[PDB]
């Protein structure tokens, strides 16, 4: 049933991101945390190159407008001071 | 013959309609695009197959970030019959570097800086 | 609005009808206080629980055995805490995660009991007429756990 | 009843059908191609505003492809490799 | 016969099942040649004949006498 | 006859003790008994798809039995377990629904409360 | 295969985890060469690493033979009777450790097919289903179309 | 539950006999119950290897 699943926005999969996935599956009696797990890791490998990647399009982005936006103002101060006898 | 298809312009023109349908403003539009590949190439021509490799699409069902510009657009127009395109939704603000490792791109096509 | 009473007038299955609200929550506080009063008082035996370890939902009990498909990074004999427990049961009651119970509630514990490679497993590919021929052995490392103890609190 | 030659492929062939089921998942797919269209129809930049933002990247991409396909050479032969092959005769005195 | 409660916070359930006993009432008092051969034996226990007829010794040494025991 | 295979014995052993068990010829004759067994490799290969795909019908089908014991149909049963965010699969409904009655009959009810 | 495979279930040899944990190898046994490009690596592997084995299992005896038949091996003998015959023919110190790690950690039961990936003694809390659970009684016990 | 082996494993093979009355009933649906209850189909226990068919009696 995973259209419910996404219309409440969660994964459309259990076996995505969620508590059942992210969580550690175990721990020392003790208490002391388990190493985390390589399935673990590897998604939060993947994750961190998303943000990554989300977070240089975007500068790349923004960089171009205001580039092209100091063009357009050196284009237009240029040639008003072409006026100049 | 068979041959690539000139998608007429009038295909991407969004109506009021659209709008309140999907939920995009056309004024300040989405930056970014979240396309995930749904359909196989198979079957599909060389150059459909080319476009998916290069925007980087070879698994499905793996979300891939691209930049909401017009040449991309043109790729993605060309391809898209096979993807899923979600604007990417930024409710705090791009990761800073402190959490960078801390972010989660959930089903709704939300980055959330928490997780 | 009224429809004469006819074999389409009204849907076949039963309606059924929401309780009203105050009613439902005073007798959701009656049944937990009750199945509380039950796990203070000890008032269960065997307790059961399915847990999601590895990558599957295991039904467990106390001096179980479990045979996970991998090597698990801990010593024989080492005991462990199995975290993702999404249902625990009794003879008269049972609690079900949401999708999983609280830490608070039940604590699953296990002992790394053996650490083994799979019997060899034959992977074959064959095509007719191609001179396709291809065989691989496989071993899967392997981990025994032994279910020690299921104990449940009075955290409801 | 039978179809004359090879089904699917002649002139005459097995007629097929198109189920309620067939006719969904088509629609499901039409959808969310419609929803690819709204999405494709709002353009962040314009093309004046994109050329060019890319290039310093691009072309820095490209340096490493030519770094990496210019620094193929062979490694590098080490006298501990080969004096190490003495050691199959090892023994215990 | 259950009785099903979420918790206060909402994040889990609780199902209260007893075991019902039988009433008394619902209680009674306690009383107090080969091809004939398979065919009523086949009769008595409502399976074909072909279950009853022997097998080679082929089959019969195949047949695995110490299987592995469960529990 | 500069060099001459000695092995052979053993080769032919390594096909052979696979097929031990065939019926006929293909037991005892190389040229049969290694045919077989090539076939016999890659139906152990390929049946592991379809033991996991019988082990979901079979658990699909014993969930169904279970549920129609309770008057539920099993995607009603699934589902409303779904929408109740109860995640046990269908292998541990089953081991539920054999050895835990009174559970399976918790849940049961639960779907159909929450159908209702 | 399995059909032309012996094959077993889960279990342990006393119930190893209930009380206490057991290392059910109790003897390993090196037999090695002085001389012989076989047995470099189980040289090295009894000068460098058999010692801290040794003490980090002080329940398995180990003896170390420096005069082998036909190969190299390591013998391992567990508890259950079961004794494990490895060839450390040609294999590096590395390969030998993580052999002998693998001897110390694994049990004397057979490397088989196991039918089950668990095993329950006590599979059932609330009763193993039974086709007269869950269908109700009737008055007097009346079987239906039963006249009184 | 705490039956013993023998015992316990008769009551979850036991065959049980089914009553269904056709009269005005579309053979069809009498043969779809009486077909899930002679394949033993209804028993969450139901494999099939197991023989774990019912009796059916259609009047
Ligand atoms: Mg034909």
């Amino acid at each position: 049933g995973g259209q419910w699943r996404l219309q409440q926005g969660l994964a459309a999969n259990p076996s995505g991101y969620g508590p059942l996935t992210e969580l550690p599956d175990w721990s020392y009696a003790d208490g002391r945390p388990a190493p985390p797990m390589k399935g673990q890791l590897r998604r939060k490998a993947e994750r961190e190159t998303f943000a990554r990647r989300v977070v240089l399009l975007s500068q790349e982005m923004d960089a171009g407008l205001q580039a092209w936006q100091l063009r357009q103002q050196k284009l237009q101060e240029e040639q008003r001071k072409q006026e100049n006898a | 013959k068979f041959t690539r298809s000139r998608i007429p312009e009038k295909v991407f023109q969004a109506s009021p309609e659209d709008h309140e349908k999907y939920g995009g403003d056309p004024q300040n539009p989405h930056k970014l695009h979240i396309v995930t590949r749904i359909k196989s190439t198979r079957r599909r021509p060389y150059w459909e197959k080319d476009i998916i490799k290069m925007l980087g699409l070879e698994k499905a069902h793996t979300p891939q970030v691209h930049k909401n510009i017009p040449s991309v657009n043109a790729k993605l127009k060309v391809v898209k019959h096979l993807i899923r395109i979600k604007p990417l939704k930024l409710p705090q603000g791009l990761p800073a570097e402190e959490n960078m490792s801390n972010t989660c791109l959930k089903s709704t096509g939300e980055l959330v800086v928490q997780w | 609005g009224y429809v004469p009473k006819t074999s389409l007038s009204s849907p076949p299955w039963p309606e059924v009808v929401l309780p009203d609200p105050v009613e439902e929550t005073r007798h959701h506080a009656e049944v937990v206080k009750k199945v509380n009063e039950m796990i203070v008082t000890g008032q269960y035996g065997r307790l059961f629980a399915v847990v999601h370890f590895a990558s599957r939902q295991w039904k467990v009990t106390s001096e179980d055995l479990i045979l996970i498909g991998n090597e698990l990074d801990l010593a024989c004999g080492e005991r462990i805490r199995l975290e993702k427990v999404l249902l625990v049961g009794a003879d008269n009651f049972t609690l079900l995660g949401k999708p999983l119970l609280g830490k608070d509630l039940v604590r699953v514990e296990a002992t790394v009991i053996e650490k083994t490679e799979s019997w060899p497993r034959i992977i074959m590919r064959f095509r007719k007429r191609k001179n396709f021929k291809k065989k691989r052995i496989v071993t899967t490392p392997q981990t025994v756990l032994r279910i020690n103890s299921i104990e449940i609190a009075p955290c409801l | 009843g039978r179809i004359p030659g090879r089904q699917w492929i002649g002139k005459h062939r097995r007629p097929r059908f198109v189920s309620l089921r067939a006719k969904q998942n088509m629609i499901r797919r039409l959808e969310i191609e419609a929803e690819n269209h709204y999405w494709l129809s709002m353009p962040y930049m314009t093309r004046e505003q994109e050329r060019g933002h890319a290039a310093v990247r691009r072309r820095e991409a490209f340096e490493a492809i030519k770094a990496a396909a210019t620094s193929k050479f062979p490694p590098h032969r080490f006298i501990a490799d080969q004096l190490d092959h003495l050691n199959v005769t090892k023994k215990w005195s | 016969n259950v009785e099903l409660a979420l918790t206060s916070d909402g994040r889990t359930i609780v199902c209260y099942h007893p075991s019902v006993d039988i009433p008394y009432e619902h209680t009674k008092p306690i009383p107090r040649e080969e091809g004939p051969m398979i065919e009523q034996l086949s009769k008595m226990f409502f399976t074909t004949k072909h279950r009853w007829y022997p097998h080679g010794r082929y089959h019969r040494c195949r047949k695995n006498l110490n299987p592995p025991k469960d529990r | 006859l500069r060099n001459r295979v000695t092995d052979r014995y053993f080769r032919i052993q390594e096909v052979l003790k696979h097929a031990r068990h065939f019926r006929g010829r293909k037991n005892r004759c190389y040229r049969l008994a290694v045919r077989t067994v090539i076939r016999a490799f890659v139906k152990c290969t390929k049946a592991r798809y379809l033991k996991k795909k019988n082990m979901r019908t079979l658990w699909i089908n014993r969930i169904t039995a279970a549920s129609q014991e309770h008057g539920l149909k099993y995607p009603a049963l699934i589902g409303n377990l779904v929408k109740c965010q109860v995640e046990l699969n269908r292998k541990v409904l089953a081991d539920l629904a054999i050895y835990e009655p009174k559970t399976f009959k918790s849940l049961a009810a639960l779907a159909s409360r929450r159908r209702h | 295969t399995a059909r032309g495979t012996p094959s077993r279930f889960l279990a342990s040899v006393l119930h190893n985890g209930l009380g206490r944990y057991v290392q059910q190898l109790q003897r390993l046994s090196f037999s090695v060469s002085r001389d012989g490009a076989s047995s470099r690596g189980a040289r090295e592997f009894v000068e460098r690493e058999v010692i801290d084995f040794a003490r980090r299992n002080p329940g398995v005896v180990i003896y170390v033979n420096s005069r082998p038949c036909c190969v190299p091996r390591v013998v391992a003998e567990y508890l259950n009777g079961a004794v494990r015959e490895e060839s450390i023919h040609c294999k590096s110190v590395e390969e030998i450790s993580t052999l002998v790690q693998k001897l110390a950690d694994q049990s004397g039961l057979d490397v088989i097919r196991i039918r089950k990936p668990f095993h329950t003694d006590n599979p059932s809390i609330q009763g193993q289903w039974h086709p007269f659970t869950n269908k109700p009684t009737t008055f007097r016990g009346l079987r239906p179309r039963e006249v009184q | 539950s705490s039956f013993s082996r023998a015992p316990q494993q008769w009551a979850t093979f036991a065959r049980i006999w089914y009553l269904l009355d056709g009269k005005m009933q579309p053979p069809g649906k009498l043969a779809a119950m009486a077909s899930i209850r002679l394949q033993g189909l209804h028993k969450p226990v139901y494999h099939a290897l197991s023989d774990c068919g019912d009796h059916v009696v259609i009047m």
